[PDB]
RNA sequence: CGCAAGGCUGAAAAAUUGACGGAAGGGCACCACCAGGGGUGGAGCCUGCGCGCGCGCUACACUGACAGAGCCAGCGAGUACUCCCUUGGCCGAGAGGCCCGGGUAAACUCUGUCGUGCUGAGGAAUCCCUAGUAAGCGCAAGUCAUCAGCUUGCGUUGAUUACGUCCCUGCCCUUUGUACACACCGCCCGUCGCUACUACCGAUAGAGGAAGUAGGUCUCCGUAGGUGAACCUGCGGAG
RNA sequence: GGCUCUGUGGGUGCUUGGCCGCUGGCCAGACCUACUUCAAAGCCACCGGGGGUACCUACCGGUUGGGGAAGCCCUAGCGGC
């Protein structure tokens, strides 16, 4: 913000900063350096952590339940399991955080929907 | 993947509402920037809004870049505007007749990066699924009355808008003899538009001209021999497909090769073809007191 | 999303690939390996119009051809190829009547 | 892309997920992709008709490899099983579920038994031998397996590291190493250091892939390439 | 309010970059070849478009008729939906309501009875089509434009033949650019325009016409001078 | 006879002793407080962002009164610069 407004490197790095933060899901928009000035927040990073983002994705009921689950090692993201409850899911991995392969949780969901394929 | 498309649609709509709020603000910030470089006195609420002063000192530069046109608006097309070649498929309705099949082939010839697919027994969610699976840019339906087309539904992908339009005064390619017509020249066509001034007209011009491949800009003003025209009068957009040769510096000869339509748009939905429950953007307001006096586009 | 690409240049020398390697007592390359000069003949010399002599021109194949020795038809055809490339990119009463 | 022109040739598509393994055929006529939409794709490019034959699997694809004599393909999926397909008639000709055959685990910071632990029970990378009869498979585990491709039995298993300083190199830890406050290889022991450059903890929180901090105490063992 | 708002006048270029091609070499195309399939075009019905033309619909027999038995779908729920119009009669002072007459599949499978019998599957041409595609089959809905002579959905049964080739018919692009290693390739061609210069031709220094070319360090000593013991400089000598 | 719980020992990594003022001793312990010539080299040492600085603190440059290490000189001293 402190650079003069007409400066090419200011504009390029503003668009770069906003694009990087929006792809990492901290911000909500990509058009306001003011939103970077008083919206980037340790609370925003904390809600981009794994148990709260799976709470929003409704994997678990509460954030405590999600932390207990992924400490038991039920939750992969992509193809690798995750045992650290501090993994920061970005906006491209939110579409891939799922359960692990032979999970008792996956079996219980399948048994609720009565589609339990035992093969 | 379908999770990703749903996520992007929700995030785009949320960013749209955020842009609505921020534009309601930035109408007031621009008076501050103009009053600064001029010295005309301004409103006291603008002058004493302290949060506006802090946020203004932060975000001068984006308003100035928008003034210089360096940046683009949050849109469904500005992501992939002229980098890729937007390929497009055309299908018919469930049971096509022979003249509708020939007409679909005619417009598949009109768009130089188009492919045609038979419907047969192809459920419409599976159609949208397959299009999002093979990264198609746009999809087109056609509805016949009896061998004569009556409706197009230009649907953009992955989650863009649809334009549902009714057709009239159509003449098909496949009625004139082959001795007079021939194989149509597949070249990257120019496009000319006439009569669009409103934001709705600009929206239609964008979602129409983003079906054609982008032209090489080094000698576009002189080369190229095929042009496609969209003119509107009383919001019934009429379109022809001409192919021309420039016999002089001050005269050109035309030759009409494609079909003629006067399509009238009766819906534009912010949401794709499968989403009948998508939020509409404009529909043909009939049965009102002045829906026939008002002229959109 | 990694980065937008930005032009970065790196200068290479004429020193051998055995000067490009890392520090070790004897090289892993043989006796043929060690004479490859890390730059091609195309870069150590390339005939081009900016490095021709005065009267002569260099052709597309890299053969110097003299403007004196060229016949007229060769000059005409070469001018045509250059043009094709460039295209691709009150008076007196007596003075009136007589 | 093509290598002699330098520009992008095309963008193949048809995958409902990220592609995760690729393989060209050694005769130079077939591409094979394998992607997290539980599918493999026999791409035929170099002919005049670019076609894509699909192969439906049960789970995510993690590795693809070709036999040297190019008629056979092997794909390793997320269940932990290898399925051997024939590239002419795209039919599965063999299969081995080697989850038990590769399961070796109990990393520290894991409250599952090494038997029940998921994430170490697959094959990350497989390769064919140069004869054409011995497949080699390696996953995120202590064991590298070496199967045969005709009899489909476990010819030989290897253990990659008897090193106890790495994490998952024995499948049963002991109550001597477990104290009252969690495992004794988990207490942050940086504080009793004499050098400030070793005392500073410039780690980033929740960074599974590499960070310049790289606390890196007891790294995981993983057979990342074979 | 002022300017705009006074008619040598009377309808049907640029170019040192430009105009048009030719030859070779590529790539693509059910508007191309190749193999097959299917329409329309024969008879009748009608919407539509300009008596004619197509688009759909129906009918036309081995793929048969009749009778039994068994067995399969999916999308669909606005206190809402009904095909008529009438002969009579009941109860209706009158307007009506009653009662009686007249005009969740198709398919498929299995099992038997009978036997080709106005009880005839579409010319020249032209168009389309390559995997849940052609084709057969019915059910639902009627969504501000279009559509009941129909339209759009939805399920069911589901093949033959290519999946190569630029030979024919075409379309596009290379012969300039846009990236460097290995590796290869090696000055495509024609007719003019425009420009600079050169001279020429003929009417009145002059506008046109026609044409071509583009290598003495160190130490010591003897000196002379400097600021003198010493110390510095220069020179001449020995190591 | 069975389920459940609870406790003890061994194992879950390749087998060289218990202790101390450890080249010797002790597991019953023994002796107890001596010995001494000259303080020290410097640097570095993680607090979230923008912002004020009256006070305190850090750093730099000074100012009055004392203070005199060290250096220099020679009339030699209670010296002189």
């Amino acid at each position: 913000s402190l650079l003069p407004p007409d400066n090419e490197v200011r504009r390029k790095h503003e668009t770069l900063l906003l694009d990087k933060l929006y792809d990492m899901g901290i911000l909500s928009t990509k058009a306001k350096l003011s939103a970077v000035e008083h919206n980037v927040t340790v609370s925003a990073f904390a809600r981009r952590r794994l148990p709260v983002v799976m709470t929003r994705l409704r994997m678990a009921e509460t954030v405590q339940a999600a932390t207990k689950l992924i400490e038991q090692g039920h939750v992969r993201v992509g193809v690798e399991e995750v045992r650290d409850p501090a993994f920061l899911v970005t906006r491209n991995m939110e579409d891939f955080v799922t359960w692990t392969v032979g999970s008792k949780i996956k079996q219980n969901i399948m048994k609720y929907r009565d589609k339990l394929d035992d093969f | 993947m379908l999770r990703k498309q749903a996520r992007q649609r929700r995030d785009y709509l949320y960013r749209r509402a955020l842009l609505l709020r921020d534009a309601e603000i930035a109408e007031k910030r621009a008076k501050l920037r103009a009053a600064l470089a001029s010295g005309k006195p301004l409103d006291p609420k603008i002058a004493n809004d302290k949060e506006l002063r802090k946020d203004f000192d932060y975000d001068v530069s984006r308003d100035i870049a928008k003034e210089q046109g360096e940046i683009d608006i949050d849109d469904e097309y500005s992501e992939l505007s002229g980098i890729v070649d937007p390929r497009v498929l055309v299908t018919t309705s469930r049971d096509p007749s022979s003249r509708l099949m020939a007409f679909s082939k005619e417009i598949r010839l009109m768009f130089p990066t188009a492919i045609r697919l038979n419907r047969g027994n192809l459920i419409l969610p599976d159609l949208v699924m397959s299009a999002q699976r093979e990264r198609l840019s746009d999809i087109i339906l056609l509805h016949e009355h009896r061998g004569t087309p009556t409706a197009i539904t230009i649907s953009h992908f992955p989650h863009g808008p649809t334009l549902m339009a009714s057709l009239h005064n159509v003449v098909l390619r496949a009625d004139i003899p082959k001795s007079i017509k021939g194989t149509v020249s597949e070249s990257y066509p120019h496009l000319i538009f006439e009569g669009f001034r409103t934001p709705l007209g600009q929206r239609v011009v964008k979602i129409l001209k983003h079906l054609f491949p982008p032209r090489d800009p080094t000698n576009n003003a002189k080369s190229g021999n095929r042009v496609i025209t969209f003119v509107n009068q009383d919001d019934c957009i009429e379109v022809r497909h001409h192919v021309y040769v420039r016999t002089n510096y001050n005269s050109v000869e035309l030759s009409e090769v494609g079909p003629r339509f006067t399509m009238r748009p009766f819906s534009i939905t912010m949401g794709t073809l499968e989403n009948k429950d998508a939020d509409v953007e404009w529909h043909l307001s009939q049965y009102t007191r002045t829906g026939r006096k008002k002229n959109y586009f | 999303k990694p980065k937008p690409p930005a032009p970065t240049l790196t200068v290479v020398s004429d020193v051998a690939t055995v000067a490009m390697e890392d520090a070790q007592p004897a090289t892993a390359q043989g006796v043929a390996g060690g004479e490859t000069s890390m730059i091609a003949p195309q870069e150590v010399y390339a005939p081009s119009k900016d490095t021709a002599e005065k009267g002569e021109v260099v052709t597309k194949a890299g053969i110097p051809i003299a403007k004196q020795e060229m016949s007229r038809e060769e000059k005409l055809r070469r001018r045509r190829r250059e043009k094709e490339r460039i295209r691709k990119a009150v008076q007196s009463s007596g003075a009136y009547k007589l | 892309w093509s290598v002699q022109t330098g520009q992008l040739l095309d963008r193949l598509s048809g995958h409902e997920g990220p592609v995760s393994s690729l393989a060209f055929a050694p005769d130079g006529s077939v591409l094979v992709s394998g992607s997290w939409d539980r599918t493999a794709r026999i791409w035929s490019i170099f002919s005049r008709t670019q076609t894509s034959e699909p192969l439906q699997l049960q789970s995510d694809v993690l590795d693809v490899a070709f036999r040297p004599d190019s008629k056979q393909i092997a794909i390793s999926t997320l269940d932990g099983q290898l399925t051997f397909w024939s590239v002419s008639e795209a039919q599965q000709v063999s299969g081995v579920d080697g989850r038990r055959d590769v399961s070796g685990g109990r990393r520290i910071t894991d409250r599952r038994t090494a038997a029940n632990v998921a994430g170490t029970k697959n094959f990350n990378t497989i390769r064919y031998s140069m004869d054409g009869t011995c497949l080699l498979a390696g996953g995120n585990s202590k064991y590298i397996c070496l199967y045969s491709t005709t009899t489909m039995v476990l010819l030989k298993k290897f253990t990659v590291s008897v090193n106890l300083s790495l994490s998952g190199t024995q499948e049963f830890l002991n109550s001597k190493l477990m104290t009252e406050a969690g495992p004794v290889g988990l207490l942050d022991d940086q504080g009793e250091a004499s050098d400030l450059e070793d005392r500073i903890d410039r780690s980033l929180p929740g960074s599974k892939r590499g960070d310049p901090g790289a606390r890196k105490k007891f790294p995981e063992v993983r057979v990342s390439g074979v």
